[PDB]
């Protein structure tokens, strides 16, 4: 089966390499949330 | 409004206001973000040829062996020298300039270069340059700091020389207002 974008992994397809939350640091009410980053499951589309 | 407290008070915390708008207004650069943009589109654009030229040998493979299975291969290369080939879409006449002409062929596609129309920005006297432009290497391609724009006409009757736009010039207008706004104790801003 000649699947299109053939042999393309997830990052090929413009994936992010790591997705970040974001970091809030309200300096007023003394608040502080970190950023966690995720990692994407990876995988590779089969040229047939 | 300063001989009061009540208005001296509140010039206080609009300066006070204005001195954290100032700060604020430091953070921001159009130029930056402008650039960032080009380059994720110019990102986008890469992979997207990329696959397009991948696509493109599969596909010319598949042809040629459909053809040499069908013993008609002198025909698959005629196709395929058409596909690469195409034809040149001649250049197009108008009253506001004449359209560069550009090939067609699946690898003028592929090289995806373009030549940028010489036109005119309707109800002004802009004359679009012409020029090309590849969306691969756009990544490639910075945001200029400044740039000169063409001459302008207004109601079609008034004219204005070319303008030269500044990223940095507009910011730095607006800031330098709200220092005025911030140094009005007993000025007036100028009126430029």
């Amino acid at each position: 089966i000649p699947l299109p974008f053939g042999g393309k992994s997830s990052r090929d397809l413009k994936m992010l390499e790591t997705v970040r939350t974001p970091a809030l640091h309200f300096k007023s009410v003394g608040f502080h949330l970190p950023s966690r980053e995720f990692q994407v499951p990876t995988f590779t589309i089969p040229k047939l | 409004a300063l001989s009061s407290a009540s208005l001296a008070h509140m010039k206080a915390k609009f300066r006070e206001t204005l001195e954290d708008t100032r700060d604020r207004m430091y953070q921001m650069d159009i130029q930056q973000e402008l650039q960032r943009y080009l380059s994720l589109v110019g990102q986008v654009y890469s992979t997207l040829v990329t696959y397009i030229s991948d696509w493109w040998t599969l596909a010319a493979k598949n042809l040629t062996d459909f053809a040499e299975q069908y013993s008609i291969q002198d025909w698959a290369k005629r196709m395929k020298a058409l596909v690469e080939q195409g034809f040149t879409v001649p250049e197009i006449k108008t009253i506001l300039g004449t359209m560069p002409a550009f090939e067609v062929s699946l690898q003028a596609l592929q090289k995806a270069t373009f030549q940028t129309p010489d036109f005119i920005v309707p109800l002004t006297d802009l004359r679009i340059p012409s020029v090309q432009i590849n969306f691969k290497d756009l990544k490639n391609i910075k945001i200029p700091s400044r740039f000169s724009t063409p001459e302008f006409t207004i109601l079609n009757t008034f004219h204005i020389p070319s303008f030269t736009i500044d990223f940095v010039e507009m910011k730095v207008k607006i800031i330098r207002t709200i220092d005025q706004m911030l140094n009005s104790e007993l000025q007036w801003p100028v009126p430029d």
